[PDB]
């Protein structure tokens, strides 16, 4: 159907269409021949390197819904194990699958089957606006395969597709229905939408990153959905006052935030998973005091025992102090070493009024020291001389920083460091009486890299 | 005939066009005319080939088919022969033979009985041009089905020695065209890589006069001839080649000439070897002016010279370059280069060794090419380093030795020879370099033929080698020592008679000069001389060794040799020199684990003919040195040696355990499953080290001994228990930490059903407390650990999680397991176990086996690993033999949501865990069952086809068995690599047959089960187990044969045959299909025998179902298991049913499941021993000597029914009718060879013939187990 040619495509794709229409009949239901064209048309829709198939796959499960609705009666759908219910039953396990390409199979899937599901109702409450949480967990599995693969991206195109039309379904159909239990909710009778933003708030600090990603924007388009349609500067307070401290702080902190043995840099992905943890609640923190959603003095100081500050001040600490593992361990960690300063910045340019809260442990020679060091030459701290983003955002991250920093105290040390590595006498004997010749490598490039961080 | 099929297509599928049969042929609805489904077929069907002759076959067929209503029987006959002169003028008139024709053809005349007798000769030369052989062994083989049948049979031969198959080649030669008896003694020489007598009583039998017992047929003169001329071939003695070449064409006086051109016969037979010996010796540096001539004056015309340049095209290249224009040379050496394109791309891709055969020549053909252009430049005669690069890389460049035979050896030798000597002419140091090269590159050749069991050639290399290996000190040690080896080597396979002169006389060409000054420079050629010498002295003395007077009987001169280096003094004298030899070598690659090997084996040896100076001290340091290196020899004396220490437990641990520290210890994973075990018991600090350093690199390695072991072992209060015990413990918290592993053990042990685990429960108590009541807290010991499980619902979410059948099993079995709680927790009687009895039914009942889902074990059902608490590491890689990569391994990722319960008594169940590979696995699970039996025997075969890929006989009819990883986790819970795209033999067997017949074979009292059964009741007395010995006194060998033909008469004959043609839809894919079902089968049954594998149901055999092959499954017996404990003894050594001899014939059950028999059997009867140690250890381990010594005999040589007579004296002592089992066992010595033949030292032909003949002895088949079918 989907071949390269014209002739035996325009031929062979009516054919196809054709038979997924008889196949979807009463007198072809029911039929092993109807649910072996389900099969193939799946692992079509699921395999390696041809994508022209998948693509036409896709196109193949979505006339199946169209049809399978169009012609079984609801008289008789509830016995059908080949239904758009079973149908979604498999998507589902389709999605929460190891395979880097099945989860692929399920994402196009929903993405050929959105236009339809969405214009149907009296029995969408159930099958899929509550599986968004089955896809997000799809987005989970996803954190490890490959960003090229285009599993991530298709992830994130059909959680957009569904969160698109939850928000309208759910604003008026809010009443308490028995609306089928999804993977991991509590089981209660009434699941309609405050327990969905309930398990958003249960990890948006989960170590995935996407995932994590997906959920914080989540609430942040969800939140004014509720009859209230509140917005979260007070709703975060009300919570934290009716349901304890413990509660926002901890379910930022992760689940594992509790050695000397990863000081030097070691692949061991006990280290990257806590590595992951503390990205998540570096982001987590970043987005919620960075907009007016909580203050930086609200959920940081030592009024609740925290543990992020601990854990960001042992890093600044113990950052930058097998043979292809220690590229990996690198990018992971200066992947958060980046996101602290970020954390940083959106921590003084928000409120000028905790910076008694950054106790001089950060401002000591450890936040200011990993700000000189990429500055001036950050492969020290690891930054691997041949990536894309990271190398040219740096200089981004780390000028905000300096702007967020020179309106605060915190500019003295500032000055007085930076002035013992960019002092004057290092340009001029930088610039040296010959700097045209053969030693290209060393004068060069430390020249290209001092006058990179002048500019910053 | 390119076109001739889609032209005659088209004519036949006119003629339909103008009928009025084109009414839509379905008009209704799901439609479309009747012709857009024939006019494109034809457009198609002249496009392809392929296409246009199977359109044509099967119209044929139709029109074949509808013409039987009209055209009566007279006037069909009279048809068909019309159809088949057509189809021999067809045959015989082509001359380009379009392969699809004369396939079409070939196939359409097979698919009907009339034409069905088409042309031997025809059929047969057209698929030699044609290269579409199995066509025409189809067609021969149904002709050969229901002289016209020796002709059928000669070029069925003709058409099977070019498809390589030379096994059943070889099993016709000696089955049809034979009835004499030199047939079989020659072809059994050339079998045996022996072509040395073979060709030589081809001679005196072709030159033979009277023989007054009948006149030889000239059908097997002319094979007699033809063997001659390929035997002389293989010893390329190219003399006699060129003169049977010439033999029986012509006069003694060559006078080379179109006599050859004449009778296309003389063509086929001699053209080849004739050119092939002339060739081959104008090459060696000769002139003799005699095929160049011939070839020179064939240049000329069109059959002379068409059929010579298109089918030799290399010959000519090596020709030409002897006369020295170059281009035409060339021109035939590319002609050679199109000649192997267009060769290899027409044979079949499922015809597997005919494309190695095709490709073996691309080595040699492009030496050939490479050669001629690198002699092409014109500097290249200046500059002497060109040279020096092309003797590196043509020394780096040599066929394999063990996978190559001697033909290709002989063509690149000779042919560098050629080359290099036109080199060396061609440049008057660069000859001293010339020199050597020449002399190295013979010497490999002579080492490759010499590994591979071509005696004579290597022989004939060494005797033509010697005249000039004398320039140097090297050469001479070098010829010495090869021409030594050589002799060790082929001094095995003799009589210890024969043994002992012919290694006698490798010892004053030893102790001349060269050890004389040459035992100082080179320590390592003197520790390889060493070695030699040492090694003579052995074969001399372990030769002598088997009686202490005949063996020094008859004997010469040399006997003072005997006496120089009473009568039993003798044996010592040769131990101690060879002692001195061999130990001089040990203090001086692998030649010192070569050394080692020798010092260690001599001291086994002599240690194990001693049970019947402290070698138990000398072996242990050099196996450890050894398995310093790697070795799967040295692999093995930790446990009969720490044995021999405990009978002597002062000496040599500490040396053991200083060598064994310095090691990298990835070698003893093979191992560590009997390591682990002593442990438990006395001297454990054997193994400590090494095992504290593989739980540091590679850490799973110790749960399954020491959660069972720990209390079966008692530690007292000794001084050294306590700190093993630790030890044991400190790695068990060190191991056992994730609590992961542990995880996935619960998980799989509550996998299996509640009922089994109670059911063995019960059989734990019944058999345990049943006996006495003096075994004390074993009950209070061992009650909580079932508890743990069953009982209360709560007790398995404690230890894992809340389980399915639990929920549905203790809620329901409430009230029943509170009086379990209540009286049998102290009862301690087992006097009436009815309770149980009543429970287990109960079980039974309302306990379904179909738990139907995975969910029932939600922590397999919900693995989804988030987080490295250690990653599971699913179970089965470690394979030992490399340096283990746990980040290449499998990881464990998910599971498949479905379970299905493969329906057994114990009921194992299978499971689908996935893995990060992105591939999948599937797996057995058996719990309460152990698997060290079946993980143990499939390590020994994978020891045993080790053994096989190292045997160039065994590995050229690439002889490997099929195993799979089976890895047991615990006692009662094990877990076992189920294979892909595999199916039982029985389900081909009844998947393959009629409804009908599969009825009568199920529910009919005259089928072979009924008929079995009630010819045991009704003519034993009784029903049950027991009547065999009484009707073993009345049970005569003709009536039992008589009963078992007349049930066996029932199942049909051809139906697995059935089977590989209904799932073929080629020639070629039955072919294949048929022989690797045939070839693994045999190997298979042969291994089975080595050890013996009863219980070999038609269930315990898997079948790809992709290739064909066989895999053996199930090895519940291991040893000799059925024939000395069960019920139903089992007096046979393997399956060698009616259907698997019917699947080959009309090829008797004596050419390829005989031949892969006897070079398995030969394989496993030339050991180091491993075979026969590694059954040391697999038994030894908590009469179990007699079965070792059983094993020691049969394969050592021994005859199957002695060995089957003591295995059942050792089982049934004064058992009922022990006589008529003996008499039974034995044979008849009138109508079995097993019986004719003597008690041991049987060649591995006489054994495996002694052993089939039991195998296919109707007097044993026709009395055993009901439920082994005997009749299918
Ligand atoms: C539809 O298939 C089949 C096949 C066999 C049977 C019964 O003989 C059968 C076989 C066992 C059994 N035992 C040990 N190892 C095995 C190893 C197996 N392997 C490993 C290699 O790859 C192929 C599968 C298979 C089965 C094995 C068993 F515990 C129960 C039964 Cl009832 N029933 N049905």
């Amino acid at each position: 159907a989907c071949d390269v040619d014209q002739v035996t495509r325009q031929l062979y794709e009516p054919l196809v269409m054709q038979l997924i229409h008889w196949f979807t009949n009463n007198k072809k239901f029911e039929s092993q021949d109807t649910v072996a064209l389900l099969e193939a048309i799946l692992d079509g829709i699921v395999d390696p390197v041809d994508s022209t198939l998948r693509d036409f796959c896709g196109r193949c499960i979505r006339e199946f819904l169209k049809w399978s609705i169009k012609q079984i009666t609801p008289q008789q759908q509830e016995k059908s194990p080949v239904n758009t219910k079973s149908l979604f039953k498999r998507l589902y396990s389709l999605a929460l699958h190891p395979n880097a390409f099945k989860r692929l199979g399920a994402s196009l899937a929903f993405n050929n089957i959105y236009r339809e599901f969405r214009e149907e109702e009296s029995l969408v409450e159930q099958f899929v606006f509550e599986a968004l949480v089955i896809y997000m967990e799809s987005l989970a599995l996803a954190h490890a395969d490959e960003k090229s693969l285009g599993t991530i991206q298709q992830c994130c195109d059909a959680i957009d597709h569904l969160c698109r039309i939850i928000e309208k379904k759910h604003v008026s159909l809010n009443k308490a229905k028995k609306r089928r239990l999804p993977r991991g909710f509590p089981p209660s009778a009434s699941l309609c939408l405050l327990d969905l933003v309930k398990w958003l708030l249960a990890h948006c600090g989960r170590p995935q990153t996407e995932c994590r990603h997906k959920s914080i924007e989540l609430f942040y388009k969800f939140v004014p959905l509720l009859p209230g349609n509140r917005s979260p500067n007070l709703w975060l307070k009300d919570v934290l006052k009716e349901e304890g401290v413990s509660f926002l702080i901890n379910t930022f902190e992760g689940g594992g935030c509790g050695l000397l043995y990863l000081r030097g840099p070691f692949s061991l992905q006990a280290t990257l998973c806590w590595l992951d943890l503390l990205l998540a609640a570096l982001e987590c923190y970043n987005t919620f005091i960075g907009e007016r959603t909580v203050g930086a003095l609200q959920v940081l100081g030592t009024e609740a025992q925290s543990s992020l500050l601990k854990a960001v001040a042992f890093f600044l600490e113990s950052i930058a102090m097998s043979p292809q593992e220690g590229e990996r361990y690198n990018y992971s960690k200066c992947t958060v070493v980046v996101r602290i300063m970020e954390f940083t910045t959106t921590l003084l340019n928000t409120s000028p009024e905790g910076w008694k809260l950054l106790k001089k442990d950060l401002c000591n020679t450890h936040l200011m020291r990993v700000l000189v060091q990429t500055l001036c030459e950050p492969a020290s701290i690891g930054f691997n001389i041949g990536d894309v983003q990271v190398m040219a955002h740096l200089p981004d991250v780390c000028v905000n920083l300096m702007k967020a920093l020179k309106m605060s105290p915190y500019k003295d040390i500032l000055e007085t460091h930076l002035r013992e590595k960019i002092t004057a006498q290092s340009i001029e004997e930088l610039c040296a009486v010959n700097l045209y010749g053969p030693d290209a490598q060393v004068d060069r490039s430390r020249l290209a890299a001092v006058v990179s961080a002048c500019k910053q | 005939e390119v076109h001739f099929l889609s032209l005659a297509t088209n004519f036949l599928l006119e003629m339909t066009s103008m009928s009025p049969d084109y009414p839509n042929p379905m008009f209704e609805h799901p439609q479309i005319k009747h012709s857009s489904l024939i006019t494109p077929l034809q457009a198609v069907a002249q496009r392809d080939p392929i296409i246009a002759k199977q359109l044509f076959s099967s119209l044929f067929s139709g029109i074949l088919k509808e013409m039987d209503k009209f055209k009566t029987l007279s006037e069909k006959n009279n048809i068909t022969q019309k159809l088949l002169q057509d189809f021999n003028r067809f045959l015989n008139t082509t001359f380009s033979f379009f392969p699809p024709f004369v396939s079409c053809i070939q196939d359409i005349s097979c698919q009907h009985a009339a034409l069905l007798s088409l042309d031997p000769a025809a059929v047969s030369a057209g698929c030699l041009a044609s290269l579409q052989q199995p066509v025409g062994i189809r067609l021969l083989e149904e002709a050969l089905l229901r002289p016209p049948d020796v002709l059928r049979w000669v070029e069925l031969a003709k058409l099977y020695r070019s498809i390589g198959e030379y096994d059943v080649l070889r099993g016709i030669f000696t089955s049809e065209i034979g009835t004499k008896q030199i047939t079989q003694s020659a072809l059994l020489a050339e079998a045996r890589s022996d072509y040395s007598e073979a060709a030589k009583q081809y001679d005196e039998a072709l030159n033979k006069q009277d023989w007054v017992d009948g006149e030889p047929t000239e059908a097997e003169k002319d094979f007699w001839e033809l063997a001659s001329l390929d035997c002389y071939n293989h010893l390329a003695e190219w003399k006699s080649l060129e003169y049977c070449s010439t033999a029986s064409i012509d006069s003694e006086n060559p006078p080379d000439l179109n006599k050859i051109w004449s009778e296309p016969f003389y063509q086929e037979t001699y053209l080849p070897y004739m050119i092939r010996s002339k060739l081959k010796l104008l090459l060696q540096g000769e002139a003799d002016q005699s095929l160049l001539t011939f070839i020179d004056k064939a240049m000329h015309g069109e059959l002379q010279k068409a059929i010579l340049e298109l089918h030799y095209s290399q010959e000519l290249s090596l020709l030409y370059l002897l006369q020295d224009d170059v281009d035409r040379a060339k021109y035939y050496i590319q002609n050679g280069i199109q000649s192997f394109m267009q060769n290899y791309s027409s044979i079949d891709v499922l015809l597997h060794q005919s494309r190695l055969t095709k490709l073996q020549s691309v080595q040699a053909l492009t030496e050939i090419q490479e050669f001629i252009s690198f002699i092409s430049k014109q500097g290249n005669l200046s500059s002497q380093v060109p040279l020096k690069r092309l003797l590196n890389t043509w020394t780096n460049r040599y066929p394999d030795a063990k996978m190559d035979p001697m033909n290709i050896w002989d063509d690149i030798i000779t042919n560098r020879c050629f080359f290099l000597s036109k080199i060396e002419e061609k440049l008057t140091d660069i000859s001293s370099l010339i020199r050597s090269c020449k002399f190295s590159m013979k010497m490999k050749m002579i080492d490759s033929a010499r590994k591979q069991n071509n005696f004579s050639l290597a022989m004939k290399l060494l005797k033509e080698l010697h005249k000039e290996s004398k320039t140097r000190d090297d050469w001479l040690v070098s010829w010495v020592q090869s021409y030594c080896r050589l002799s060790h080597c082929r001094s095995r396979s003799q009589g210890c008679s024969e043994q002992v002169l012919t290694v006698l006389k490798t010892v004053s060409l030893l102790d001349e000069n060269n050890v004389s000054s040459y035992l100082s420079k080179n320590i390592l050629a003197f520790r390889d001389q060493n070695i030699l010498l040492g090694t003579t002295y052995r074969i001399i003395a372990n030769a002598l060794s088997s009686e202490p007077a005949c063996l020094a009987e008859i004997e010469e001169d040399k006997a003072r040799r005997i006496l120089e280096l009473d009568s039993e003094k003798v044996i010592a004298g040769l131990y101690q020199r060879a002692f001195q030899h061999l130990s001089e070598a040990v203090q001086a690659a692998a030649g010192v684990i070569d050394a080692y090997m020798t010092l260690a084996d001599f001291c086994d040896q002599q240690l194990r003919k001693e049970e019947e100076q402290a070698y138990p001290a000398l072996v242990v340091e050099k196996m450890l040195k050894a398995l310093k290196l790697n070795s799967n020899e040295a692999r093995l004396k930790f446990p009969r040696l720490l044995q021999i220490i405990e009978r002597y437990p002062e000496e040599t641990l500490s040396l053991m355990t200083k060598e064994i520290s310095s090691v990298p210890c990835w070698q003893f994973i093979s191992w560590i499953s009997h390591m682990v075990a002593l442990l438990d018991k006395d001297q454990a600090v054997a193994v400590q080290h090494s095992v504290e350093e593989i739980t540091d690199n590679y850490p799973q390695a110790i749960v399954y001994p020491f959660i069972i072991s720990s209390e079966s072992y008692s530690f007292k209060d000794t001084s050294t228990g306590h700190k093993n015990k630790e030890f044991v413990a400190r790695i068990k918290s060190k191991l056992d930490q994730g609590g992961v592993i542990q995880d996935f053990i619960n998980a799989l042990d509550q996998l299996s059903n509640p009922e089994l685990l109670f059911k063995d429960w019960s059989n734990d108590v019944r058999a345990e407390l049943a006996k006495t009541p003096v075994n004390k807290k074993n009950i209070e010991k061992m009650y909580e650990r079932m508890y743990a499980a069953l009982g209360d619902p709560k007790a398995p979410g404690l230890g894992a999680f809340r389980r399915k059948f639990i929920q549905t099993f203790g809620k329901e079995f409430d009230k029943h397991f509170g009086k379990g709680g209540s009286k049998l927790l102290r009862m301690k009687l087992s006097d009436f176990n009815d309770i149980t009895n009543m429970l287990l039914l109960k079980m039974n009942k309302d306990s379904k086996p179909p738990g139907n889902l995975k969910e029932c074990s939600p922590w397999m059902s919900d693995f989804k690993v988030e987080f490295l608490r250690n990653e599971l590491e699913i179970p089965g890689q470690y394979d030992g033999r490399g340096k283990p990569l746990p980040e290449y391994h499998v990881r464990i990722a998910g599971f498949d949501e479905r379970v299905t319960v493969m329906a057994s008594l114990r009921r194992p169940k299978r499971i689908i865990i996935r893995g990060h590979d992105e591939r999948e696995h599937p797996f057995l699970v058996k719990g309460g069952e152990d698997l060290r039996q079946d993980q143990r025997v499939e390590q020994l075969f994978q020891v045993m086809n080790g053994i096989l890929a190292q045997d160039s006989a065994c590995s050229q009819r690439a002889l490997q068995l099929r195993t799979y990883s089976v890895v047991p986790m615990t006692s009662r819970l094990g877990l076992i690599e189920w294979l892909e795209n595999t199916v039982t033999l029985k389900d081909l067997l009844l998947n393959t047959m009629s409804q009908e017949e599969k009825a009568a074979y199920l529910s009919d009292p005259r089928a072979p089960p009924c008929e079995y059964k009630d010819w045991l009741t009704k003519m034993s007395g009784k029903h049950d187990v027991g009547a065999y010995m009484l009707m073993y006194k009345g049970a005569n060998r003709t009536e039992t044969v008589t009963s078992f033909r007349k049930r066996e008469s029932k199942v049909p004959a051809d139906l697995l045959k059935r089977a590989f043609v209904r799932m073929s839809t080629s020639p070629e894919a039955f072919l294949a299909l048929r022989s690797h079902f045939a070839s693994s089968h045999a190997l298979i049954c042969i291994s089975h025998w080595i050890l013996g594998i009863g219980d070999r149901h038609l269930n315990n055999f898997m079948v790809a179902m992709e290739t064909g092959g066989v895999i053996g499954i199930d090895f519940g017996h291991a040893f000799g298991s059925a024939t000395q404990f069960l019920p139903v003894p089992e007096l046979m050594p393997f399956r060698l049913t009616r259907q698997f001899i019917n699947l080959m014939l009309p090829m008797k059950e004596t050419g390829l499941m005989y031949s892969i028999m006897v070079h398995a059997l030969r394989a496993f009867r030339s050991d180091p021993g491993l075979l026969t140690n590694t059954m040391d250890v697999f038994v030894k381990e908590p009469y179990p000597r007699q079965k070792i010594c059983y094993a020691k005999r049969k394969l050592a040589g021994a005859n199957p029914a002695v060995i089957t007579c003591d295995e059942l004296l050792l089982g049934h002592e004064k058992a009922p009718a022990f006589r008529d089992y003996v008499a039974v066992a034995r044979g008849s010595k009138d109508h079995n060879i097993r019986a004719q033949e003597p008690e041991s030292g049987l060649s591995e032909e006489t054994q495996v013939k002694c052993l089939m003949d039991q195998a296919t002895d109707p007097n044993i088949l026709g009395r055993t187990w009901e439920g082994w079918e005997p009749w299918m």
